[PDB]
């Protein structure tokens, strides 16, 4: 009976932990995809600044 | 010994609608939840109380949660015929769906609603005096049915431990599919769910579509046609839980015989008779007829050929005017005549249950009302053919990483695709290995 | 419930945008004052996708760097339906110069456009994304339109960005810098939109002239075709249905690799009134015509490439069984032209409401590698100019550098090679 309790508990534990690790990895990945996208868009705004500066000469 | 039904995404919800309507007709429950034949007001321990709780005002309320990531399918339940049967809190919706993307169902959108769905299931569990387990209805192909189901099944293993979880899973077909990525979603959810499910009944949309066209003469079946048939099959399977009788045999006892190894948990369901009113008229379809129809591959709920694999179990679930004498004679005939090879390590006996309550049909349906019906549940190595078909479609697209960016964009990695596909290869190999003869 | 915000920019963009609104308002039973006077509940069920709410007001923003087109929109049919504060216009014009739209004049106006975008967005129950109508061959739609795309994307980075992008042709405009403005715009679209309908003035002209026998097609004639198509390709978004019912589901079904998001739209029927005396309007006719080069709104022959993905929408009363049968037949007889490594890559929807004045119609959305023919045509006109540095001063005088031209050209050539790669890939 102790063995059966232990293995049920260990199953819960491992399922809990695996899920926590996937939801964190997923979150960091999604965030990074978004941050990269926004950084490209910001490079473009900086480039448009330079164009308008280049025009002023 | 309560069972809680969970209906996830469009397919799971619409099949739930059909199932709960049929259950109400089978038990004599009105759309307002009243049941004049139940004389214990506000409670009791009848067989039908496995699926329905009771309020003091006499309402019989499904032990069910419906969840979807967008509202428009559940809104039909909320405003339709059976709207008074459910408490508002049992019908849960978000505003934006998973867009046919497992990653959105399991992560981006799913995570915003999972806590609330678990809360609501807990409130159902808290009213049960001996909860036996869950029945979870979902597509393979949709983003919610795949990804939210997966998330939910992982979360239920944590919160309920090894309490029983069974699935009714809708396997995709091209004639009614809505996404090119359905193979990906199917493989991802099959992988994620596999260690969390005790028993899963796959329903191939193409098998049902074909049965509707061929046996009911429906030219172009709709979900409504499909779901009415599916509900009869579901009903046959759960009838052992919701009715009693001397020859009724509980679903869990069939389960014992159906599941020889944890991963080998996918029974093939075959149902008969599927016939129209016009053909059923003046034709009485005997126990022998309906039983022999279960060994016709055309009546199976998953396209595959059992004649080219091996059986590890065969269960017959009869309903209606059926006595063991007629059953035994029918099985005896079939054994002399059909392609039924067992693996060498199983008994070859058929396991039989009989519920006396005759089958019911819903008004305006396609199915004739009949005196006796049967659902065969077999464990055959042939069901692996369904995995091979999906696996192949997965391989074609994955080799070019077609559509994978949609998943990666939502935070997934390629490694999750190859892990899922590797597990499916192992599963296919498990099905080969169990059919090989003992040395 | 799931709102789309529509932006129309520049002359072309406002002209086709106004016809879109006239045609879908008629389909949904909305009159020029915004009152509902239709006969079917199908018309109202998803009205919120395109209209705010006893009046219905397009979720539409009208943008230009000069007033004239927007003045005629306002006095046109359905012109009082638009919200007055949603007209945002300057006085300068853009001079058919992308750099003026994108970097100078357009930049001076864009923040005031964004103010209105935000106001529309913020009162959405759950915004799906944006649709833009514009030309690529002018200055405002092309330069300012692509600027708005990038600015909106910064503030709504997880929403879908869809365009209806009108590609130039020497058969319709003789403005000599159109290939420059279009190449610079495609450069932006490749990177920053999720889904682009390539509406090619070459094809609209050839349909008008060769099929419909109009000797001298007007913009009006061209726009009538565009409005048919735009109605068709938005049918699944605004009427109840299963397939491609929102922008993101459409993208997931249609876009297997992020850059390959340029669709060939097509419409059926397209038969002259005189040939109509001979040829019945039936499901097999629609199906045959919708897969024919002559019915495509981009001037590309799909038999010169392969289909990655296809969406087919039928409209009107017809047999679902006959639709399924014809759609299977057309796939079987054309099997070579559908890549084998995307199984089941054609999806089919049916909506019971036909376009005005037809018993039935069909609309095609193809993601075909043959779209390379359109980019190649633009690319050949671009290089004939750029090799000689012709007309560059109009762009460098706004502060641009030659390097940006080299980079836009290379990106568009790279798009062409990528379509070729997937065309030649096998299972
Ligand atoms: C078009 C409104 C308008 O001003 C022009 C008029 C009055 C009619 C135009 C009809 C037309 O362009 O029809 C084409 C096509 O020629 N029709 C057929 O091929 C019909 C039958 C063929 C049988 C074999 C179709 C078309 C582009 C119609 C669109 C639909 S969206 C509403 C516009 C309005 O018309
Ligand atoms: N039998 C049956 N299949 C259905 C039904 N509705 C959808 N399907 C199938 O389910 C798959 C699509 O998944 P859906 O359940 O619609 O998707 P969802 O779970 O709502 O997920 P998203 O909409 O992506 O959030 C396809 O294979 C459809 O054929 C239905 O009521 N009955
Ligand atoms: N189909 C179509 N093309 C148009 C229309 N008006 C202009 N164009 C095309 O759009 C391009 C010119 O850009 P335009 O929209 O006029 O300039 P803008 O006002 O600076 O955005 C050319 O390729 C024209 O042929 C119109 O109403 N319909
Ligand atoms: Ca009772
Ligand atoms: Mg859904
Ligand atoms: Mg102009």
């Amino acid at each position: 009976i102790q063995k059966a309790i232990e293995e049920n508990n260990n199953f819960i534990k491992m399922a809990k932990e695996k899920l926590a690790q996937k939801m964190e990895s997923n979150k960091e990945n999604r965030e990074a995809h978004l941050a990269a996208m926004l950084e490209r868009l910001q490079e473009k705004d900086k480039h448009a600044e330079e164009v308008r500066k280049n025009k002023e000469l | 010994r309560e069972c809680i039904s969970i209906h996830v995404g469009q397919a799971g919800v619409q099949i739930g609608n059909a199932c709960w309507e049929l259950y109400c007709l089978e038990h004599g429950i009105q759309p307002d939840g009243q049941m004049p034949s139940d004389k214990t007001i506000g409670g009791g321990d009848d067989s039908f109380n496995t699926f329905f709780s009771e309020t003091g005002a006499g309402k019989h309320v499904p032990r069910a949660v419906f969840v979807d990531l967008e509202p428009t399918v559940i809104d039909e339940v909320r405003t339709g015929t059976y709207r008074q049967l459910f408490h508002p809190e049992q019908l849960i919706t978000g505003k934006e769906d998973a867009a046919n993307n497992y990653a959105r169902g399991h992560y981006t959108i799913g995570k915003e609603i999972i806590d609330l769905v678990l809360d609501r299931i807990r409130k159902l569990a808290d009213q049960c005096t001996g909860l036996q387990g869950f029945l979870v209805f979902h597509s393979f192909g949709g983003g919610t049915g795949s990804g939210f189901t997966s998330l939910l099944m992982e979360r239920l293993s944590v919160d309920y431990g090894k309490k029983s979880k069974l699935e009714f899973s809708i396997y995709p077909a091209p004639q009614v599919s809505t996404a090119v990525v359905e193979p990906y979603n199917s493989i991802l959810t099959t992988h994620t769910t596999l260690e969390h499910s005790d028993c899963a009944f796959m329903v191939d949309n193409e098998a049902i579509y074909d049965i509707c066209r061929r046996n009911l003469d429906i030219e172009r079946p709709t979900y409504t046609n499909l779901n009415r048939l599916i509900s009869q099959i579901v009903s046959s399977i759960t009838a052992s839980l919701r009715f009693d009788g001397a020859l009724n045999v509980d679903l869990t006892e069939f389960q014992t015989n159906l599941v020889p190894y944890p991963r080998i948990h996918f029974p093939l369901a075959t149902y008969a008779p599927v016939i129209s009113a016009e053909k059923a008229y003046h034709e009485q379809l005997s126990v022998a007829e309906i039983t022999n129809a279960c060994f016709e591959p055309a009546n199976q709920m998953v396209k595959c050929d059992p004649r080219h694999g091996k059986y590890m179990a065969c269960c017959l679930l009869y309903r209606g005017d059926v006595v063991p004498k007629d059953v035994n004679a029918a099985i005896a005939t079939i054994k002399t005549k059909r392609s039924i090879q067992f693996v060498d390590w199983c008994p070859t006996g058929f396991k039989v249950g009989i519920n006396y309550q005759p089958p019911t049909v819903v008004p305006g349906g396609d199915l004739a009302k009949v005196q006796r019906a049967v659902c065969m549940l077999s464990n055959t190595t042939a069901i692996a053919e369904a995995w091979a078909r999906l696996d192949h479609k997965f391989d074609l697209m994955y080799a070019k990483r077609a559509f994978v960016h949609w998943y990666v964009g939502e935070g997934m990695e390629e490694g999750e695709f190859s892990e899922a596909r590797e597990d499916m290869a192992a599963l296919e190999k498990d099905y080969e290995e169990v059919g090989v003869d003992s040395v | 419930m799931r709102e789309i915000v529509h932006i129309q920019a520049g002359q072309c963009g406002n002209q086709i945008g106004a016809k879109f609104w006239e045609v879908i308002s008629d389909e949904h039973g909305i009159d020029p004052t915004g009152s509902y006077h239709g006969d079917s509940d199908l018309q109202l069920e998803r009205i919120n996708v395109y209209y705010n709410e006893n009046k219905y007001v397009p979720r539409a923003i009208l943008v230009d760097l000069e007033p004239g087109t927007m003045d005629s929109v306002r006095s046109g049919p359905f012109g009082q339906i638009f919200r007055p504060d949603n007209f945002v216009f300057g006085q300068s014009g853009a001079g058919n110069n992308w750099a003026k739209g994108h970097y100078t004049e357009g930049a001076e106006l864009v923040d005031s456009v964004l103010d209105v975008v935000r106001k529309e967005s913020e009162s959405c129950d759950c915004l799906q994304g944006f649709q833009l109508t514009h030309s690529l061959g002018g200055g405002t739609g092309s330069g300012m339109g692509t600027l708005l795309i990038s600015k909106i994307r910064e503030e709504y980075p997880d929403r879908i960005m869809n365009t209806f992008s009108v590609m130039p042709s020497p058969k319709v405009s003789d403005t000599v810098v159109e290939p420059y403005n279009a190449t610079l715009s495609v450069h932006q679209l490749v990177e920053n939109t999720d889904e682009t309908y390539c509406i090619d003035n070459e094809a609209l002209y050839d349909i008008c002239f060769r099929t419909l026998k109009l000797t001298t097609p007007t913009y009006g004639d061209l726009n009538h075709l565009v409005s048919a198509t735009m109605s068709g390709v938005t049918t699944c978004l605004r009427f109840p249905g299963q397939l491609n019912a929102d922008l993101r589901k459409l993208a997931v079904n249609m876009v297997p690799f992020p850059r390959l998001h340029f669709f060939m739209p097509g419409f059926a029927p397209l038969t002259s009134r005189g040939s109509q005396q001979y040829r019945a309007l039936t499901v097999p006719e629609l199906t045959q015509q919708m897969f024919d080069s002559k019915n495509m709104m981009a001037a590309c022959d799909p038999r010169h490439g392969r289909y990655l993905t296809v969406a087919a929408i039928f409209r009107g009363r017809m047999s679902m069984k006959e639709v399924d049968e014809q759609m299977l037949n057309v796939q079987n007889k054309n099997s070579s032209y559908f890549v084998e490594w995307i199984p089941n890559n054609v999806k089919t929807a049916v909506c019971d409401i036909p376009p005005r004045g037809l018993k039935m119609s069909a609309t095609f959305i193809g993601n075909s590698t043959a779209i390379q023919e359109l980019f190649k045509r633009i690319s050949e006109q671009f290089t004939a100019m750029f090799r000689r540095k012709a007309f560059l001063h109009w762009y460098t005088g706004e502060g641009m550098d030659e390097m940006e031209f080299t980079e836009a050209e290379s990106n568009m050539n790279d798009l062409v090679s990528e379509y070729q790669q997937y065309q030649d890939a096998t299972a």
